[PDB]
RNA sequence: GCCCGGAUAGCUCAGAAGGUAGAGCAGGGGAUUGAAAAUCCCCGUGUCCUUGGUUCGAUUCCGAGUCCGGGCACCA
RNA sequence: UGUCAGGUGGGGAGUUUGGCUGGGGCGGCACAUCUGUUAAACGAUAACGCAGAUGUCCUAAGGGGGACUCAUGGAGAACAGAAAUCUCCAGUAGAACAAAAGGGUAAAAGUCCCCUUGAUUUUGAUUUUCAGUGUGAAUACAAACCAUGAAAGUGUGGCC
RNA sequence: GUGAAGAGACAUAGAGGGUGUAGCAUAAGUGGGAGCUUCGGCGCCAGUGAAAUACCACUACCUUUAUAGUUUCUUUACUU
């Protein structure tokens, strides 16, 4: 009730990210996730749909970026956090295949410039694929600093052979009543690809990395 | 028959106005629905005691059946419906070509 | 038009869930016997009906499309 | 026992069980169409007359532009032979053009190479069978929107 | 009309149930994920692969049953 249960969604937030002990605690920034069920849960003869849908408000699981741009943003990208990388530089890690899980399960986010959207998915493509983490449209012209929340802010919808999804609705850093809202367009494109959603106010829960029994529906 | 999958043709639009390229699907006829004009006259009348108020057909000549092609829109997807001469064979898309061998 | 079942070596018939490609019919040689049969041994024979697909891999599984053989429906 | 629904039910009830046709029946299709001829040098024209075809196949065998000549014969080139590929000379079509037959076509309507969707939209006028009704096909424009070519043009499906 | 006792669940349940191969080792999957924990230990780290493990949770696939809920019911008794 009162859209999704807006009197115990904030109090769930405050009573699990300040405490070491119902939440752990770990050094880099806590992000937190949600569930829902539907009575729509159907393995299908089409198999699924995938629509990487955005979200204004940011997800974000963002620790490292590995990018492959030249020119315009190998000088953009060392002034930044990020680090840069050659076209040369990818026939190196290919040549071994460890280097490339590393690339693979740690490296999540990626920048690729408009002339290096025509070589990439070749070599990494059956390696990663279970992964899912290609590279982002991006032309020589952008600013690099501001581009690093538009990879931040998108984020999978990838559904196939299971029977949920767990998409994240802002972390430590956001506000208080973003997160959920963020609530209410999380579960919207879940509403876009499925009938019935089951229905309108559903199932939550809060898992913020170390989560609780606190279950939720 | 064989034929591209996606053609250029014209649509009314209302837009638009114009050529345009279009997707192709084939049509397939609506099940029967029970609650028309015709079908409510036909079991009210079909009702009671005589059986079969009607003719049933069951001379049956002609083999085939005419092809029908459902083109859909890009922009604002308006459908529009092209036939197609009698043929027994029909893949929709699309084993090119070949020629020159 | 509906919802089901089956296809495998030249012939005929298994196969069976997870990782193979097989008994037989024959066909070819050995072993055995004074020989002629019956029996132990060692071979050659595959688009596993057809396509993309599905898959770490699959004839299977998984879902499409066409070819063979059997059922309950019928107002131009 | 009562009402409704599913099977069974010639035990009984009702009704039908083509036409042309050297009598009918058995065959056959001459019963919707197309080519040549019968058909008597405009058109029209019969028989269960004669020789034969159709209920399809084609995103190219449709549309535009540019290259180039085919049947067959002769003279020469290792394996190569009457027949493989290579080169020159003669070559009015004696080839080829999705099928029946007739017509048509040679810097092409044939053969090869480049680009595409005029097999598109809105409606009427007009030839053929003809009651100058319909059905089918075919021809010539108007207003659009496109293709192709340096252009002139050509194209509203298959050379007729 | 009136009484007795055997079966399919839907709530709602976690104990587990998972052994081809390479991998310390019996990997059903999916996410977050670099520390929980006094120390102990196990992970990140490293490494084997198609897939990474702890620490937290959600979803399947199979067995279990002890819930007084649905009825496919199935078994007998009582006279008006
Ligand atoms: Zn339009």
């Amino acid at each position: 009730m009162s859209k999704i249960t807006s009197s115990h969604v904030r109090d769930n937030v405050k009573e699990l990210l300040k405490y070491s002990n119902e939440t752990k605690k770990r050094n880099f920034l806590e992000t937190v996730e949600l569930q829902v069920g539907l009575k729509n849960y159907d393995p299908q003869r089409d198999k699924r749909f995938s629509g990487t849908l955005k979200l204004p408000v940011c997800p974000r699981p963002n620790l490292s970026i590995c990018i492959f741009g030249d020119a315009f943003d190998v000088d953009r990208a060392k002034s930044c956090g990020v680090d840069a990388m050659s076209v040369e530089d990818l026939k190196k890690l290919n040549k071994n295949k460890k280097l490339i899980k590393k690339l693979a399960k740690k490296y999540s986010a990626f920048v690729a410039s408009e002339v290096l959207i025509k070589q990439v998915p070749r070599l990494l493509g059956p390696q990663l694929s279970k992964a899912g983490k290609f590279p982002t449209p991006v032309s020589h012209n952008d600013d690099l600093y501001q581009k690093v929340n538009d990879v931040k802010s998108t984020i999978k919808f990838q559904l196939k052979k299971v029977l949920c999804l767990a998409v994240a609705v802002g972390n430590v850093e956001m506000d208080e009543d973003t997160l959920v809202n963020q609530i209410l367009m999380s579960v919207n494109f879940l509403v876009s690809l499925l009938k019935k959603n089951w229905q309108n106010v559903g199932s939550l829960v809060i898992k913020s990395t170390m989560g609780p029994a606190y279950r939720l529906y | 028959v064989n034929v591209p999958k996606t053609r250029k043709t014209y649509c009314k639009g209302k837009e638009c106005r114009k050529h345009a390229q279009h997707k192709v699907t084939q049509y397939k006829a609506g099940k029967a629905s029970l609650y028309a004009q015709g079908k409510r006259r036909y079991d009210r009348k079909q009702s009671g005691f005589g059986g079969q108020t009607k003719q049933i057909f069951h001379k049956k000549a002609k083999t085939t059946k005419k092809v029908v092609l459902r083109l859909e829109c890009m922009s604002c997807k308006t459908k529009t419906q092209l036939a197609l001469k009698r043929c027994k064979h029909f893949e929709l898309g699309g084993e090119k070509k070949q020629k020159g061998q």
